RNA sequence: GACGUUUUCAUUAAUCAAGAACGAAAGUUAGGGGAUCGAAGAUGAUCAGAUACCGUCGUAGUCUUAACCAUAAACUAUGCCGACUAGGGAUCGGGUGGUGUUUUUUUAAUGACCCACUCGGCACCUUACGAGAAAUCAAAGUCUUUGGGUUCUGGGGGGAGUAUGG
RNA sequence: AUUCCAGCUCCAAUAGCGUAUAUUAAAGUUGUUGCAGUUAAAAAGCUCGUAGUUGAACUUUGGGCCCGGUUGGCCGGUCGGA
C-alpha cells in the first residue's frame, strides 16, 4: 500500500538522485504533491517538472540541476504553533542561513519562513534540500 | 535519459513492455470485424474470446476458445482495423 | 499483494485515456442499450452474461458506448439479483467445498480452505452492509451456504 | 561567504562538476580535467584555448562514466550524433 | 569543431571496414548503445563508424594540446598492439610501454618504473587490468578501446572495435596516430594516404 | 498459483491486543496388522581407561484408524504489506511467430529450435553506490543528510527461564 | 619501590577544603525527537481474525487596469538624508 503518495514520491527521487538519475517517473501523484514540487520548483532546489496525465492516477517528470541532495518526508504531519517552527529548524535542517521545512497550512502550501512572513504556522509536510 | 523529456524517447522501445508498464497505458489486443462461411454476416468476436461461436446461420460452432487468444475455424475473412 | 494467498498477481483490465466511442463503432447508444436489454431478460447472472455477449456481438463493456453500468441495468428492469454476483458464486465455492467436506472427512486443506472463502463472504457481507445493499437483519452463516446456490 | 564590509572568505574556492553538477574537492582521486584545444581551417589544435572538462568520483565508479561525456562533447559544439539526444 | 579538413570520408573507411568490425562482441551489459546500429542476424554487433571516427576526432584534440610530448603515455599488454605503440613512440613522441606492468607502478615514487603521465591511451582495458585500477588514483584521463563486453567503468572516451585478430588494434592506432602527426602537422586529407603504410602498425608472427 | 482478457464490485483494504485453524520428530488414550529395524532392556562381550567404539535378540515405537500435544538449529539463524537500482546466461508456468533452420501436415508441423519479448517461482555471481565492528549482505539498503504503514520482543554477566503466582 | 613507614620537598582549593548516601549531567543504557534484533540479550511455528493504528487519485490557473508600504541611485535640487 501507499499510505503516503508523499512519502513513495521522493523516497523515489532519493532512489534516483543517490543513484544518479535526472528523473524520475512518479504514479501516483496528488494536487498535494503537485502543490509540493510547485513549492519545490518555486525555491529552485528541483528544476522544470512536468504533469502529465492519464484518466488514473497520472504521472510528474522532473528535470533538476543536482541540488536536491535529501528530501523526507517527517510522517505524522504535526501540528505546530508559531514559536515551534523554530525548535523544528534546528533539529533537523543543515544550517541558520539556508535550508527549509515546508508546510501545508490553512493557507495552503508555503515553506516555515513564508508561515514566519504571512504570520501563520500549520502542519509538517517534509524537509527539502 | 541524459537529457531528453520521457515526451521525447526512442518511442517504440517499451511499447511492447507489458501494456502498463509503458509511459501511458494502452491495451494490447485488438479488434477484428470478420464474416463467417455460413452467411457473410459481419460477426465481431473478440480477438482474445471466451465464448465458443454459433453460427448466425448454422449451428457450427466456428471458434475454439484457447488462452492467450482463442482458436477460430478455418474460413473467416480478415482484412485491416 | 493478495489477501489470503501469499502470491503476486496481474488479471488484466486496462483502460486508455479516451472516453468515448472512438473510432469505428457504428451504432447508437440505444442500440447497445437495448441489446443488453435483451440480454438481461435471459436471467442469468451478470458474469455469464458479459461473458457471453460482450464477445458474440461487437460489445465493447456495458459502460462506454451504453452509459449505464450492468447492476444499475437489471434494477431498472425488475430483475435484479437477490445477492449480486460474486458473493453468490463465493457462496457457491463454499457449497463446492462443503460438499467435499463430507465426501471424506479429513480433507485438511478444505478445512483451510474454507476458511478463506468463508472469511472474504464475511468482508463482502459487511461491505454490503455498509452500503445498504445488502439488508443488515440476515447474516451469512454456513447453514445457509450450501442452500442458497444449490 | 562575505563579512561585515563584503571581503569573500576561505581560500580555495573550489570548482564543480560538470555531469552530476557536485562539487570536486581537493582529496579527490579521480577527478580529471581535460584541456579540449579547438580546431578550424586547417584543422590542427590551437593548443592553448580549450574546452576544460572536469570528471569527478560516482561517475567513474558506478558502467555510466562514458556515456555521461558523450553528451558534453555533443551539447558544446565539438562532436555530431555520438550522443543519441533521442536517445 | 569538426572542420572542413576531415569527417567522416568513405576513403579511410576502406581500412576499417576492411577489417570487418562488424564483428563485434555478442553479449552487451547495457551500457553499450551509443555507438552500435544493428547486429548480423545471428546477433553479432555493428558499429556506426564514422562515429568512432569522431572518437579519434576529439582523440587527437586531448593529445596535441599539452606543450609536453613526453607526457604521453601508451600503454599494451595485449601482444597484437605490442609492436604497435613503438610504432607510435618514435613517430608520435609518447614514451612507451608493453608487457607487465609492474604492480604499484603509478604508485611508488621511490622505484625505478614510476611514471609521471599526463595523458595516458591504453589498448585492452581488460587485460590492462591493473592499469585501469591502481592509474585512477593519480588523476589521469583513460583513453581506452570498447568491445560489446569492455569496460564501461573508469573509461571516458570508449572507442567501439573488435579485438579479435592484428589488424583492428593496429589499424585504429594507424587512424590516430596519422592525424596526431598531422595536428602537429605534415599533411591534411583523408582520402590522401599518408607517406607510411597502415600495414606498418601490424603485427609479425614469428 | 501463474498467464491472457476493452468481463463484474467501485475501496470491499494492510497488519494485528483479544479470538480461532493447523502442527515434524518425539510423546500422550482406545483399536488393526504385527513385515522392517530398533531409545530401554536381556545377553555374550572383552582386556586394567591401545578405547570402550563391538555383536546378538528385542516389549513398546516405526505404519495406520476415532483424538490429542503444541516442542526444534520449526533456521533462509532475517515479521508482513511498499520504492528503485543493479548485471547476466539459464531455468520453469504462460503468451508470440521472423521471405527463420531441419524428420515431415507440406521451408518455420506433433514437439523443438537461433534471434527477441512479456509477466510467475527457484537460484546464482560481479563491482559494493549503501551499509555493518566484522564474517558478509542487491538487501542484514534509500538511518546523525536520522519519520512509507503496522505487530511482538531486548537492556552487563550470571543467579535464571530459577522461585512464586495466574 | 616514582606505588611501603618517614624526612624533605612539592601540587591544588583557599577560611575553606574532604568524606558518606541521594539525584542530575555526560548516558542514543529508555531513545517521540533519538537506540538495538544474521551471528553480540532480542523475529517469534505458520495462517485466519477483532479492538486499535494508518489507507489510492479529483475539485477556481494564466494574465490586464492602477494603487506604489520597501529598495537599488546614475539623481546629488538637503550637503549623515529623499
Amino acid at each position: 500500500t501507499r499510505s503516503s503518495v508523499l512519502a513513495d514520491a521522493l523516497n523515489a527521487i532519493n532512489n534516483a538522485e543517490k543513484t544518479g538519475k535526472r528523473q524520475v517517473l512518479i504514479r501516483p501523484s496528488s494536487k498535494v504533491i503537485i502543490k509540493f514540487l510547485q513549492v519545490m520548483q518555486k525555491h529552485g532546489y528541483i528544476g522544470e517538472f512536468v504533469y502529465i496525465d492519464d484518466h488514473r492516477s497520472g504521472k510528474i517528470v522532473v528535470q533538476l540541476n543536482g541540488r536536491l541532495n535529501k528530501c523526507g518526508v517527517i510522517s505524522p504531519r504535526f501540528n505546530v504553533k508559531i514559536g515551534d517552527i523554530e525548535k523544528w529548524t534546528a533539529n533537523l535542517l543543515p544550517a541558520r542561513q539556508f535550508g527549509y521545512v515546508i508546510l501545508t497550512t490553512s493557507a495552503g502550501i508555503m515553506d516555515h519562513e513564508e508561515a514566519r512572513r504571512k504570520h501563520v504556522s500549520g502542519k509538517i509536510l517534509g524537509f527539502v534540500y | 535519459v541524459l537529457v531528453q523529456d520521457l515526451l521525447h524517447p526512442t518511442a517504440a522501445s517499451e511499447a511492447r513492455k507489458h501494456k502498463l508498464k509503458t509511459l501511458v497505458q494502452g491495451p494490447r489486443s485488438y479488434f477484428l470485424d470478420v464474416k463467417c462461411p455460413g452467411c457473410l454476416n459481419i460477426t465481431t468476436v473478440f480477438s482474445h474470446a471466451q465464448t465458443a461461436v454459433t453460427c448466425e446461420s448454422c449451428s457450427t460452432i466456428l471458434c475454439t476458445p484457447t488462452g492467450g487468444k482463442a482458436k477460430l475455424s478455418e474460413g473467416t475473412s480478415f482484412r485491416r482495423k | 499483494g493478495r489477501m489470503h494467498s501469499a502470491g503476486k498477481g496481474i488479471s488484466s483490465s486496462a483502460i486508455p485515456y479516451s472516453r468515448n466511442a472512438p473510432a469505428w463503432f457504428k451504432l447508437s447508444s440505444e442500440s447497445v442499450i437495448e441489446q443488453i436489454v435483451k440480454y438481461a431478460r435471459k436471467g442469468l447472472t451478470p458474469s455469464q452474461i458479459g461473458v457471453l455477449l460482450r464477445d458474440a456481438h461487437g460489445v465493447t463493456q456495458a459502460r462506454v458506448i451504453t452509459g449505464n453500468k450492468i447492476m444499475r441495468i437489471l434494477k431498472s428492469n425488475g430483475l435484479a439479483p437477490e445477492i449480486p454476483e460474486d458473493l453468490y458464486y463465493l457462496i457457491k465455492k463454499a457449497v463446492s467445498v462443503r460438499k467435499h467436506l463430507e465426501r471424506n472427512r479429513k480433507d485438511k486443506d478444505a478445512k483451510f480452505r474454507l476458511i478463506l472463502i468463508e472469511s472474504r463472504i464475511h468482508r463482502l457481507a459487511r461491505y454490503y452492509r455498509t452500503v445498504a445493499v445488502l439488508p443488515p437483519n440476515w447474516k451469512y452463516e454456513s447453514a445457509t451456504a450450501s442452500a442458497l446456490v444449490n | 561567504m562575505e563579512n561585515d564590509k563584503g571581503q569573500l572568505v576561505e581560500l580555495y574556492v573550489p570548482r564543480k562538476c560538470s555531469a552530476t553538477n557536485r562539487i570536486i574537492k581537493a582529496d579527490d582521486h579521480a577527478s580529471v580535467q581535460i584541456n579540449v584545444a579547438k580546431v578550424d581551417e586547417e584543422g590542427r589544435a590551437i593548443p592553448g584555448e580549450y574546452v576544460t572538462y572536469a570528471l569527478s568520483g560516482y561517475v567513474r565508479s558506478r558502467g555510466e562514466s562514458d556515456d555521461s561525456l558523450n553528451r558534453l562533447a555533443q551539447n558544446d559544439g565539438l562532436l555530431k550524433n555520438v550522443w543519441s539526444y533521442s536517445r | 569543431s569538426l572542420p572542413a579538413t576531415f569527417d567522416l570520408t568513405p576513403e579511410d573507411a576502406q581500412l576499417l571496414l576492411a577489417a570487418n568490425t562488424h564483428l563485434g562482441a555478442r553479449n552487451v551489459q547495457v551500457h553499450q548503445e551509443p555507438y552500435v546500429f544493428n547486429a548480423r542476424p545471428d546477433g553479432v554487433h555493428v558499429i556506426n563508424v564514422g562515429k568512432t571516427w569522431e572518437k579519434l576526432v576529439l582523440a587527437a584534440r586531448i593529445i596535441a594540446a599539452i606543450p609536453n610530448p613526453e607526457d604521453v603515455v601508451a600503454i599494451s599488454s595485449r601482444t597484437f598492439g605490442q609492436r604497435a605503440v613503438l610504432k607510435f613512440a618514435a613517430h608520435t613522441g609518447a614514451t612507451p610501454i608493453a608487457g607487465r606492468f609492474t604492480p604499484g607502478s603509478f604508485t611508488n615514487y621511490i622505484t625505478r618504473s614510476f611514471k609521471e603521465p599526463r595523458l595516458v591511451i591504453v589498448t585492452d582495458p581488460r587485460s590492462d587490468a591493473q592499469a585501469i585500477k591502481e592509474a585512477s588514483y593519480v588523476n589521469i584521463p583513460v583513453i581506452a578501446l570498447t568491445d560489446l563486453d569492455s569496460p564501461s567503468e573508469f573509461v571516458d572516451v570508449a572507442i567501439p572495435c573488435n579485438n579479435r585478430g592484428k589488424h583492428s588494434i593496429g589499424l585504429i592506432w594507424y587512424l590516430l596516430a596519422r592525424e596526431v602527426l598531422r595536428l602537429r602537422g605534415a599533411l591534411v586529407d583523408r582520402t590522401q594516404p599518408w607517406s607510411i603504410m597502415p600495414d606498418l602498425y601490424f603485427y609479425r608472427f614469428p
